[PDB]
């Protein structure tokens, strides 16, 4: 659901790696404040803007949905 | 009383020792010939083929 | 001594339906695996059902598959046959038929008195003579074939000889074609292989005078029959 | 560029569970394979034989799946089989492992009863009670594997490279994990463990009163087995109750999923010694294991 | 192929399952050696159940009991006793108004190469006439060795000790009881030996023992 | 006197016994080869009894067996098909012998009860059923052997044999001389002239006719427990609780051979011949029975296939195959 969101946030990028630069940022893993990653990469302005707006709605998203992890579970 | 059983004993002892007996060296060698005379008819002592095995 | 009387013949409107019951006593009835054969008035004998100790196997016929039933109630030593929807080639007079299984035994051991009922891959037996003029004291050889071989691989061959008097009810002669079954004189024997096989009678007298079958039991069938006169 | 940056994760300490697994697999399926022979059909007119071939062919079908969750803890978390595998494998080795659960719990019964009720057994003791009390115990794991039979999904975005075999609780405000949560630690766990203990207990009890049922040897295999049972199922319990009571948005719940793995690791240690005891308690155990 | 033998073999099975049918009715009975000397008791013990070898029944609280009584046999019991072995227990028995013969006889069978492991419950029967032997008739002539006080129940107990010490393995137990030629309650003690013989046994299939 | 007649008898005997020795079956088998290294293997398994079995005895149609068992049950089975043919509730557990009946009409089986019970098997109502019962015994009956479908003679536990005619169940000819009880019994081919095998380490040699021994044989330590005749009915072969198995000749009237190995230290169960008589089949209390050489007492091999004691042992009279039951409730037909 919220991957068209994410797309059209994307689509205020000017260029096609700045466009990218929330196709990765998008993920969904069951890691805690990604904002270390977020300051751990390197890129433009631009990239470094959207990364953190991406991955902060990513989160919302995985937290609002309830997903759990259970291996045998 | 025992006299009578150790004469029914020694009576059933003679009639052993009058009865005739053979050498060892006879009975020995008819055992060792009737083994040998059926030894091609045995199916425990010699192998039996599967085709003709009652238990196959 | 061993008995069968069955009961619930009679007349019978076409397209109607009843049961027959075979009143076991004298054995022990539980372990047998009794039968059910009948025989027309002017025809041979033929197969009709089939059921097992303990009622753990039963077969039909193909002219009766799905159309009769055969049931056994051990306690009360009475075998039972309801035929249901019974048509024109039905009336005949139905035989219970005693029989147990296991190496050695012998099947089919005993016959029932008859009940008449009257309306209003398969191997097949076939006799070469219907019936064959006989002497006291001669030798003769009765004999039928077979569609299919019924030697086993086992080395059995199933094989069985009925002898039908005059008024009476068929009885064992021989089981499994070289078999011969207790209670009959040793006048008479078996042999045969393949398809092909032969009854040798010799020192005939007139307790032998009726009609002679022949059965294959190798599976799921009489002969026509011969008939033995002076 | 055609790739930014890539790493090999943090590999935490519960992924090195995959030494538990391995051994766990290495010294559970030789010691099922041959106890599955010896309480086979050959054994199986005796009564006291189709328990322990019951829960040998459960522990046996567990481990049997353990190359699954070994492959997917090697490769962190990530499912790499079909989608309606990730409803059914991990199911499946819920239901065999909750059968085990109840088996081990059965078996305590039955060893109850045999104790408490030797007259009232060698009535209904049979063929038959055994094999109805094992579906029994089947049936149940079946019951509390089912909602994980009926809502067990992968869904990832954005991360095609990895697929997780989660769980989804989309809906009302019913409580959809929380109610799955108590149900499965309560039935499948607190009920066996505690019926474990009580039985074990009033058997000891009995046993050593009369002076001629006294052995420390039915002390010592108990202890054992209670042993084993509490220390490998209390964590994977209170992992799993802490994983559904944290709120989605965690303070603390990222290190308590990877526990979960270390926990279940753990609790395979259990079903794998089942078979142990057996072979080291009964009546020699090495007539049987040849003569058949 | 099977031929028309598949009807033999429905007999085979038909024979099985009443064999096992059988056979599980059969296990629910309590085998039990009855043995002891000449005029020891075991007449008096069958004839409190109410009711060659001698296979005497009785049943009580929901246990089926069958004394096997060989006593009535005059032979070497070397070649037979083994047919008694894997019963319950044995309920050999004595008379304290005798005695050597019985001694002999219990360490020759307390610890035959079958019973090595099989619970023997010895009921020193006959105690109300040998409470009149004991005053009448000084214990010491029947054991010379015995260092002890001619009063009754110091001499039931040496003769206890004496029975008891021939007992050469820790995996079995006897359980020594008094008749006193009233019984009426030895059925009790011999379903509490044999409860804990099963129970032991239930044990053992467990693992447990 | 009579004792020192006794004596002197006793000393005669063996004097004559030793003049008769002009040689041993070993030094005269020194050119025979043997049988070498025997590995058999089993063909089928009964496992329909649920106790201890203590005898077996096959058919003369060599496909029928009979077995007797501490389960009560004595049941007829199809060595071939492993088929359950019958199936006879005995009236009492308690039994170490059977028969088969050499027309296979007939079934016979007895032990602590003191009485042989010969059961009718081709019976007209389809159920096994007793015929009659053998009583007169003092003692257990330990073995009983089939001449016909009219005349079988029993082994005792009293010391005594006893001939029968089971159309009347009276003692035709009674057997006395055996100091011990009498553990078993075997018959000649001819079926003139049979043996018996007591506790008294002696075997001695009985005429069925008039019931006179004819020549008996010492030489044993301990309790004889089997005995089957050879092939010819010129020798027989007694087996003994002292792990030794001793060859007795008829006409030699005097010890030929005796089966010994350090190795076993149990007594001997059940014996029997093969169809050639080169083999002697001895059942062992060390869960195992072995195969001798009978002309060179040689351990051609083992048939150790049973958890407990094997008890009994007979062989096919086609010769081929042999069946040994056994404590742990299951049969074996090896070949």
């Amino acid at each position: 659901t919220l991957q068209k969101k994410i797309e059209e946030i994307a689509a205020k990028y000017k260029h096609s790696v700045v466009k990218k630069c929330c196709y990765d940022g998008a993920c969904v893993n069951n890691d805690e404040t990604c904002e270390q990653r977020a300051a751990r990469i390197s890129l433009g302005p631009r990239c470094i803007k959207a990364f953190t707006e991406c991955c902060v709605v990513a989160s919302q998203l995985r937290a609002n949905i309830s997903h759990k992890d259970m291996q045998l579970g | 009383a025992s006299i009578a059983q150790a004469r029914k004993l020694v009576e059933q002892l003679k009639m052993e020792a009058n009865i005739d007996r053979i050498k060892v060296s006879k009975a020995a060698a008819d055992l060792m010939a009737y083994c040998e005379a059926h030894a091609k008819e045995d199916p425990l002592l010699t192998p039996v083929p599967a085709s003709e095995n009652p238990f196959r | 001594d061993v008995q069968l009387v069955e009961s619930g013949g009679g007349l019978v409107q076409p397209g109607g339906s009843r049961k027959l019951s075979c009143s076991a006593s004298g054995f022990a009835f539980s372990s047998f695996g009794m039968h059910w054969v009948r025989q027309a008035p002017e025809k041979g004998l033929e197969w009709v059902a089939y059921i097992s100790s303990g009622s753990g196997t039963i077969y039909y016929a193909d002219t009766v598959k799905g159309r009769f039933t055969i049931s056994r109630d051990d306690p009360k030593n009475t075998l039972f046959l309801q035929m249901t929807s019974l048509r024109s080639e039905d009336t005949a007079m139905y035989y219970c038929v005693r029989s147990i299984y296991y190496y050695g035994s012998s099947p089919f051991d005993f016959w029932g008195q008859g009940t008449t009922l009257t309306v209003s891959s398969d191997i097949v037996m076939t006799q070469a003579t219907s019936s064959v003029p006989v002497t006291p004291g001669e030798s003769v050889s009765i004999s039928c074939r077979s569609s299919k071989s019924l030697l086993h691989s086992n080395g059995n061959t199933y094989l069985y000889w009925f002898l039908q008097r005059p008024g009476q009810s068929p009885q064992l002669l021989i089981y499994r074609m070289s078999n011969l079954a207790s209670g009959v004189p040793d006048r008479f024997s078996g042999s045969g292989s393949g398809t092909a096989f032969t009854l040798t009678i010799s020192r005939l007298e007139a307790e032998d005078v009726g009609v002679y079958y022949c059965m294959q039991h190798l599976e799921y069938t009489f002969g026509a029959g011969t008939k033995l006169e002076l | 560029p055609a790739d930014g940056i890539h790493l090999p994760k943090r590999q935490p300490g519960d992924v090195a569970a995959l030494i538990i697994y391995s051994v766990v697999f290495l010294v559970g399926v030789p010691g099922n394979a041959l106890v599955v022979w010896v309480t086979a059909f050959e054994a199986r007119r005796a009564v006291n034989a189709i328990w322990f071939l019951n829960l040998a062919v459960a522990d046996l079908l567990s481990c049997l799946a353990l190359p699954v969750l070994f492959t997917t803890v090697l490769n962190h978390n990530y499912w790499y089989f079909d989608a309606t595998a990730c409803i059914v494998l991990p199911s499946l080795i819920l239901l065999n492992m909750y059968a085990s659960i109840l088996l081990l719990a059965t078996i305590s019964a039955d060893r109850f009863l045999l104790v408490f009720k030797p007259i009232w057994c060698q009535k209904v003791r049979g063929t038959g009670l055994a094999w109805m009390a094992c579906g029994v115990a089947w049936v149940l794991a079946l019951l509390l594997t089912i909602p994980s039979f009926v809502y067990r999904e992968a869904y990832k975005d954005f991360y095609s490279e990895h697929t997780v075999c989660g769980i989804n609780y989309g809906g009302g405000s019913f409580p959809k994990e929380k109610a799955v949560a108590i149900l499965r630690l309560m039935v499948g766990f607190v009920l066996p463990l505690l019926t474990l203990n009580i039985c074990y207990t009033f058997l000891l009890l009995r046993t050593w009163s009369r002076k001629a049922t006294r052995s420390t040897k039915t002390l010592k295999v108990v202890m054992a087995v209670v042993i084993c049972f509490f220390i490998f199922w209390l964590p994977y319990q209170v992992t799993g109750v802490m994983i559904a009571w944290l709120p989605p948005s965690s303070p603390t719940l990222k290190r308590v999923e990877k526990l979960n793995s270390l926990c279940v690791s753990l609790a395979y240690i259990n079903c794998c010694v089942n078979p142990i005891i057996y072979v080291m308690a009964g009546q020699g155990f090495h007539g049987r294991l040849l003569r058949s | 192929l099977s031929a028309e033998e598949r009807a033999a073999l429905e007999r085979s099975k038909a024979i099985e399952k009443n064999l096992k049918e059988d056979g599980i009715s059969a296990a629910k009975d309590v085998k039990l050696l009855l043995l002891g000397a000449d005029n020891s008791g075991k007449s008096t013990i069958v004839k409190q159940m109410k009711i060659g070898i001698v296979e005497t029944h009785f049943t009580f609280k929901n246990l089926h009991f069958r004394l096997f009584d060989v006593g009535g046999q005059r032979s070497e019991r070397k070649k037979w006793i083994h047919c008694f072995e894997d019963v319950t227990a044995i309920i050999f028995c004595v008379d304290l108004s005798d005695m050597h013969e019985s001694l002999m006889l219990f360490d020759s069978i307390c610890n035959n190469k079958f019973f090595i492991d099989t619970s023997i419950i010895l009921f020193l029967n006959k105690k109300d006439l040998f409470g009149e032997k004991i005053k009448k008739s000084p214990l010491t002539i029947c054991f010379p060795e015995y260092t002890g006080p001619n009063t009754y129940e110091d001499a039931a107990a040496y003769i206890q000790a004496q029975f008891e010490s021939k007992n050469r393995s820790p995996n079995k137990e006897i359980y020594c009881h008094m008749t006193c030629a009233t019984d009426t309650n030895n059925a009790q003690v011999i379903f509490d030996a044999v409860t804990d013989i099963i129970i032991a046994n239930n044990l053992r299939g467990c693992g447990l023992y | 006197q009579l004792r020192q007649e006794a004596e002197q008898l006793k000393n005669q005997i063996r004097d004559a016994r030793k003049a008769c020795a002009d040689a041993t079956l070993s030094q005269i088998t020194n050119n025979i080869d043997p049988v070498g290294r025997i590995q058999m293997r089993t063909r089928r398994t009964l496992r329909g009894h649920l106790a201890k079995i203590y005898a077996m005895h096959w058919g003369t149609d060599s496909r029928l067996l009979v077995s007797a068992s501490q389960d009560g049950k004595l049941i007829i089975w199809d060595s071939y098909t492993t088929n359950k043919v019958h199936a006879i509730p005995l009236r009492s557990s308690w039994v170490m012998t059977c028969a088969y009946a050499p027309s296979g009409n007939y079934v016979a089986c007895g032990g602590l009860d003191n009485i042989c019970s010969i059961y009718n098997l081709k019976t007209r109502e389809g159920n096994v059923r007793v015929s009659r019962e053998l009583a007169g015994h003092t003692g257990y009956l330990s073995c009983c052997r089939f001449l016909d479908d009219n005349q079988i003679v029993t082994s005792s536990g009293d010391t005594t044999c006893a001939l029968w005619d089971i159309e009347t169940g009276q003692q035709t000819t009674t057997f006395t001389g055996h100091t011990g009880d009498v553990m078993s019994l075997s018959l000649a081919p001819d079926t003139r002239l049979f043996v018996s095998g007591a506790c008294d380490a002696s075997a001695k040699l009985w005429d069925v006719r008039e019931g006179m021994c004819r020549q008996t044989f010492t030489g044993h330590e301990s309790d004889i427990n089997a005995i089957c005749f050879f092939p010819n009915g010129n020798a027989f072969a007694t087996g003994s609780d002292d792990a030794t198995c001793r060859l007795f000749d008829l006409r030699a009237d005097q010890e030929l051979m005796t089966y010994s190995h350090d190795n076993i230290i149990c007594g001997i169960t059940s014996v029997s011949f093969s169809k050639s008589g080169r083999l002697l089949l001895a059942g062992y209390d060390d869960f195992n029975c072995n195969v001798w050489d009978a002309l060179k007492a040689d351990r051609a091999g083992v048939l150790a296939g049973h958890d407990n004691r094997v008890s009994c042992l007979g062989v096919t009279d086609d010769g081929m195959a042999v069946a040994t039951g056994s404590w742990d409730s299951f049969l074996k037909i090896w070949n």
